[PDB]
C-alpha cells in the first residue's frame, strides 16, 4: 500500500527558560519566573551564591 | 498519478534546494529550524504545481539525527539505493 | 641571533604577520631587533591579449613581493621554541636562520 | 573633605586559582559599597576567552558516537566547555589536538602555539581505549563577556560558516567566586577607617590585580556620565 | 500572601532593637536611619507625622 | 541524627545560613535555609504551549 | 544522584530494563564505541561455547514521550564485574542508582 | 574587444584572489598547474550542486579548498561523507595534505557566476532565453541589489545570423574602481552553437 | 569588548528641592551598582553643615 | 559621583 516511507529524526535540545514547570518529590510545583544573572544572587558569607 | 521526491521543488526559489541532496530529501546533520525543508515530495497536475513537501513544524529548531527510508521499491536517483 | 625572512605577495598580510611574530618573540624573551623593511620585488610581465594579432594591444601585470626582516637577538630557551607550535597566516612564507 | 584614597597594599596569592587581595585605607561607610560594587562589575563584566566551535573529523552531529572513545561527544563537548585558556596577542585562534593510543587524553596533549596558554595540564576529555583509535578536533577560541548561547549564535554569526562545526556554548567570564569583608583597619593614628579583603576564585587565566583594576576604569567611566552631565 | 508578611514583619516592633526610643523629625529620616544602618525596622520611636 | 550529621559538616547545626543580598551587599535579617533540594524537570515544557 | 534517597533507587533502575545489567560476570575487553565487551568468568562460563557476552548500547532514540532514551557505559576497560551488576546507565541514572 | 574584466581591475582594492598562496618562481608554476587541476575537478564534480568560487589556499605543504556553494547539503551529502571523498582526491591531485572547507552562499540570486550558470541551464533545455534573462535581472533586483546587467550572446533561439541581447536594471558602474561588482560568465552549449552569459551584479560602492 | 555608555534622559524638576533623573541604557545588572553605590554615598557620605 | 571618582582614582589605566 504505502509507497514513500521517509522518516527523518529531528533532535531540539531545549534548555529552561522562564515558563517551564518544576518540582520537587514533596508536591511542591513551581512554574520557574525570573532567570537572575549570578550577581543578583542571595550569597551566604563564604561566597557562594545560592 | 503519483506524487515525487524531487529537490526541483515549484515557485518557491533558491530558498527549497538547500539543506538537502540534488536528488531531494534532507542532507542529514544541520542546525534546521522552522518553515524549512526536509523531503521534497510534489506532484504536477496536482503551471499545476503545489507544495506537499514535509517542512518543519513551526517554532521548532534541531538536528536531523537519523533518517529512515523503506521507500516505495524505486527510491535511488541513479545510484544512492 | 635569530634572522626572520618573511616574504608574501600582500603588504597587510605581511605586516599582520610580522607583528604576530614580533608579538610571539616579545612575551618569552627579550630585545626583538625589530620589523625591518627590505626593497619589494616588482616582477612585471607584459603579454599581447589578443588571441591572434594585434601588437601593441598589451596588458602588463606585475606580481609585489614583499619583504619583511625580524631579528632576535637574545634566542632563550622558551622562545625560538614558541615558533614552532605559532604558525603564521597562509600566503606569508617566513624563513627564520639562528646565526 | 577630609577624605583619603586606598592602595592595593598586599596581594596574596593562595594558590594559582583561589587568591586573595587586601585594599587600604578605606574611609568609613566606603567598605560595604565598593565591595558591593566590585563584586557585581567583578561577576558580570570580565572578559575571558572560552571554547566557541569544535571541529572533529569524521563527525555528522554532536549525538552521534566515535571509534575507540569513552565519553561520548556530547560529553565531550561539556568537558571542552569547561576549558581554561590565556590567549595574549590575538582574540580569536584555533588550536589542534590530535592524539592516538590507550590511555586519557589531557588538556596537556594539545599542541599549542606560542601566545596560546592551556593552564590546566590535568583536564580530561577524551578516553582513547582502542589503540587503533584516533581522534583529531580543531578548537576555536574567541574572546568575549558574559553568556552568549548557541541559539542567538545560530543567526548572529555573519561570517559564513561551513557546515560540519559542531557549536559550543559559550561561558565567557573566568570568575567564578568573590567575596569581600570590611575588617578593621590598623592604622596607626586612625580608628575610624577599614580595609577591603576581596577573595576572588578565577578561571587560572585572569590576573587579579588586573581584573581589579578593569573592574575599576569600568566603574569610573560609567560614572563618568553622572560626573560630566549633570 | 507575600506582601501581607512584608508588611506584617515590617510595621510590628520589639522591646529592644537599634535606636530604641529616640526621637525623628519625619518619616524621611526614618527610611534614612533604617537604610544607613542605625535604627532597626521594628524600633519603637517618636516620630513627628503630618 | 540531621543534627548531628550538620555538626560533622562544619555547618550551623539550625540548618540555616545567614545569607547576604547580591542586589544591596547587606545581610538579610533573621538567618534564612539554605540546603539542597532534588529539583526535577517536569515535561510540560512552556515553548510547547505558547 | 539524589543525596537524599531512600535506597529504592537502585531497584527500581535495576528492575526496570533501561540499564543494561550484567548477564555473567567477569572482566572486560571494551571496545564499547558500540558495544561492551565482557570477558566471563570460568565458573559462570559455559564449557562449550567458550563465549563472551557482547552488550548493545542503545545510543540517541526516541521515547513514547518524545523524550531521549540513551544508554552510556559506566565501566571502564579492564574492570571486574559480578552477575548482576549494571554495566551501562540508562536515562536517568547514575551508576546504577535513579536520577530523576 | 573593448571592455576591461572587472574582477580583474579590482584585485588590488575591493576583490580578492581565488589562489591565495607564496611561492618562488621554483614551484610557482607547478602550484598554478596544481590549482588548475584541482579546480577543474571540483567544477566538473560539483555541477550539480550550484558552486560560485572555489578558494585555494595552500600554507606548510598542505592545500586548504574553500568551496563557496549555494547549497552544501548536495555537496557535503550525508555529514562528512561527501566532503570527504572530495579531500582524498583533492589530496592526490595536489600531492599533498588536503583539507576541504565549504561556504555557504546566501543568496544565490545575487551571486552572479550562479545566475550565469543557472541561465546557461535554462538555455540548454530550450526556454525563451530573453524569460530567463528577465527572470534573472528581476530576481537580483528583489534581492537587493544596487543594479545588475545580463547580456547573452550567439544563435539566440537557433538563428542563422548570431546576435547578442542584453538586459540591464539599476546602476552598474564598471570605471568606479570601488563599486563591487561581482561579474562573472558562463556558455550554453546548445544544439546550434555557443551562447555565452555574462553578468555583473552591483553589491554597492565600498568606503575605506 | 566595549561598554554601553548612557545619556541623562531627563530633569523632571518636580520643585526646587525635587528631581528625578530618568537614566537609559545601561548593562544588565548596572542600574542596581550606580543607585545602590550613589545612594549609600549620598546617605552616609556627603559632607555638609548643621 | 565625583567624590566616588576621586575615591577610585588610584588603580586606573
Amino acid at each position: 500500500g504505502v509507497l514513500k516511507i521517509v522518516k527523518v529524526y529531528l533532535a531540539v535540545k531545549r534548555r529552561i527558560q522562564p515558563g517551564d514547570k518544576m518540582a520537587g518529590r514533596h508536591g511542591n510545583k513551581g512554574v520557574i519566573s525570573k532567570i537572575n544573572p549570578i550577581e543578583d544572587m542571595p550569597y551566604d558569607e563564604n561566597g557562594t551564591p545560592v | 498519478g503519483p506524487e515525487e521526491i524531487t529537490a526541483d521543488i515549484p515557485n518557491v526559489g533558491e530558498a527549497a534546494l538547500s539543506k538537502l541532496d540534488e536528488s531531494g530529501i534532507v542532507y542529514i546533520g544541520a542546525e534546521v529550524t522552522g518553515g524549512d525543508i526536509l523531503v521534497g515530495k510534489v506532484t504536477p497536475k496536482g503551471s499545476d504545481v503545489k507544495d506537499s513537501s514535509l517542512r518543519v513544524p513551526n517554532g521548532v529548531s534541531g538536528t536531523v539525527i537519523d533518517v529512515q527510508v523503506f521507500t516505495r521499491d524505486g527510491v535511488e536517483k541513479d545510484k544512492r539505493a | 641571533r635569530i634572522r626572520i625572512r618573511l616574504k608574501a605577495f600582500d603588504h597587510r598580510l605581511i605586516d599582520q604577520a610580522t607583528a604576530e611574530i614580533v608579538e610571539t618573540a616579545k612575551r618569552t624573551g627579550a630585545q626583538v631587533r625589530g620589523p625591518i623593511p627590505l626593497p619589494t620585488r616588482k616582477e612585471r610581465f607584459t603579454v599581447l591579449i589578443s588571441p591572434h594579432v594585434n601588437k601593441d594591444a598589451r596588458d602588463q601585470y606585475e606580481i609585489r613581493t614583499h619583504l619583511r626582516l625580524v631579528d632576535i637577538v637574545e634566542p632563550t630557551e622558551k622562545t625560538v621554541d614558541a615558533l614552532m607550535r605559532l604558525d603564521l597566516a597562509a600566503g606569508v612564507d617566513v624563513q627564520i636562520s639562528l646565526g | 573633605t577630609e577624605f583619603l584614597k586606598p592602595r592595593l597594599v598586599d596581594i596574596e596569592q593562595v594558590s594559582s586559582t583561589h587568591a586573595k587581595v587586601t585594599l587600604e585605607p578605606l574611609e568609613r561607610g566606603f567598605g560595604h559599597t565598593l565591595g558591593n560594587a566590585l563584586r557585581r562589575i567583578l561577576l558580570s563584566s570580565m572578559p575571558g576567552c572560552a571554547v566557541t566551535e569544535v571541529e572533529i573529523d569524521g563527525v555528522l552531529h554532536e549525538y552521534s558516537t566515535k571509534e575507540g572513545v569513552q565519553e561520548d561527544i556530547l560529553e565531550i563537548l561539556l568537558n571542552l566547555k569547561g576549558l581554561a585558556v590565556r590567549v595574549q596577542g590575538k582574540d580569536e585562534v584555533i588550536l589542534t589536538l590530535n592524539k592516538s593510543g590507550i590511555g586519557p587524553v589531557t588538556a596537556a596533549d594539545i599542541t599549542h602555539d606560542g601566545d596560546v596558554e592551556i593552564v590546566k595540564p590535568q583536564h580530561v576529555i577524551c578516553h582513547l581505549t582502542d589503540e587503533n583509535a584516533s581522534i583529531s578536533m580543531r578548537i576555536k577560541v574567541q574572546r568575549g563577556r558574559g553568556y552568549v548561547p548557541a541559539s542567538t549564535r545560530i543567526h548572529s554569526e555573519e561570517d559564513e560558516r561551513p557546515i560540519g562545526r559542531l557549536l559550543v556554548d559559550a561561558c565567557y567570564s573566568p570568575v567564578e567566586r568573590i567575596a569581600y569583608n570590611v575588617e578593621a583597619a590598623r592604622v596607626e593614628q586612625r580608628t575610624d577607617l577599614d580595609k577591603l579583603v576581596i577573595e576572588m576564585e578565577t578561571n587560572g587565566t585572569i590576573d587579579p590585580e588586573e581584573a581589579i583594576r578593569r573592574a575599576a576604569t569600568i566603574l569610573a567611566e560609567q560614572l563618568e556620565a553622572f560626573v560630566d552631565l549633570r | 500572601q507575600d506582601v501581607v508578611l512584608g508588611l506584617y514583619y515590617m510595621t510590628r516592633d520589639c522591646v529592644n532593637a537599634k535606636g530604641e526610643g529616640m526621637v525623628l523629625t519625619g518619616p524621611k529620616e526614618a527610611e534614612r536611619l533604617y537604610r544607613s544602618g542605625l535604627a532597626s525596622l521594628h524600633a519603637r520611636v517618636k516620630v513627628r507625622i503630618t | 541524627e540531621i543534627k548531628e550529621l550538620l555538626k560533622l559538616g562544619d555547618l550551623p547545626t539550625s540548618g540555616q545560613i545567614r545569607l547576604y543580598d547580591g542586589r544591596t551587599g547587606e545581610q538579610f535579617e533573621r538567618p534564612v535555609t539554605v540546603g539542597y533540594m532534588y529539583m526535577l524537570k517536569l515535561n510540560h515544557l512552556v515553548d510547547d504551549k505558547m | 544522584k539524589p543525596l537524599v534517597g531512600t535506597g529504592m533507587e537502585r531497584a527500581v533502575a535495576v528492575d526496570s530494563g533501561v540499564t543494561a545489567v550484567a548477564k555473567r560476570g567477569g572482566v572486560v575487553q571494551y571496545v564499547d564505541a558500540s558495544r561492551i565487551v565482557i570477558k566471563v568468568n570460568e565458573d559462570e562460563m559455559y564449557p562449550g561455547e567458550a563465549g563472551i557476552d557482547i552488550y548493545n548500547l542503545t545510543k540517541y532514540t526516541r521515547s513514547n514521550q518524545n523524550t531521549c532514551i540513551n544508554q552510556m557505559p559506566c565501566v571502564s576497560l579492564g574492570e571486574p564485574v559480578e552477575r548482576g551488576d549494571v554495566l551501562a546507565d540508562g536515562p536517568s541514572t547514575d551508576l546504577g542508582e535513579l536520577a530523576l | 574587444g573593448q571592455k576591461v574584466h572587472p574582477n580583474g581591475i579590482r584585485l588590488g582594492i575591493v576583490k580578492p584572489w581565488n589562489s591565495t598562496w607564496f611561492a618562488n618562481t621554483k614551484e610557482f608554476a607547478d602550484n598554478l598547474d596544481s590549482d588548475f587541476k584541482v579546480r577543474q575537478y571540483l567544477t566538473k564534480e560539483l555541477a550539480k550542486a550550484s558552486v560560485s568560487r572555489i578558494v585555494i589556499e595552500r600554507p606548510a605543504k598542505s592545500i586548504r579548498v574553500t568551496i563557496h556553494t549555494a547549497r552544501p547539503g548536495i555537496v557535503i551529502g550525508k555529514k562528512g561523507e561527501d566532503v570527504e571523498k572530495l579531500r582524498k582526491v583533492v589530496a592526490d591531485i595536489a600531492g599533498v595534505p588536503a583539507q576541504i572547507n565549504i561556504a555557504e552562499v546566501r543568496k544565490p540570486e545575487l551571486d552572479a557566476k550562479l545566475v550565469a550558470d543557472s541561465i546557461t541551464s535554462q538555455l540548454e533545455r530550450r526556454v525563451m532565453f530573453r524569460r530567463a534573462m528577465k527572470r534573472a535581472v528581476q530576481n537580483a533586483m528583489r534581492l537587493g541589489a544596487k543594479g545588475i546587467k545580463v547580456e547573452v550572446s550567439g544563435r539566440l533561439g537557433g538563428a542563422e545570423i548570431a546576435r547578442t541581447e542584453w538586459y540591464r536594471e539599476g546602476r552598474v558602474p564598471l570605471h568606479t574602481l570601488r563599486a563591487d561588482i561581482d561579474y562573472n560568465t558562463s556558455e550554453a552549449h546548445t544544439t546550434y552553437g555557443v551562447i555565452g552569459v555574462k553578468v555583473w551584479i552591483f553589491k554597492g560602492e565600498i568606503l575605506g
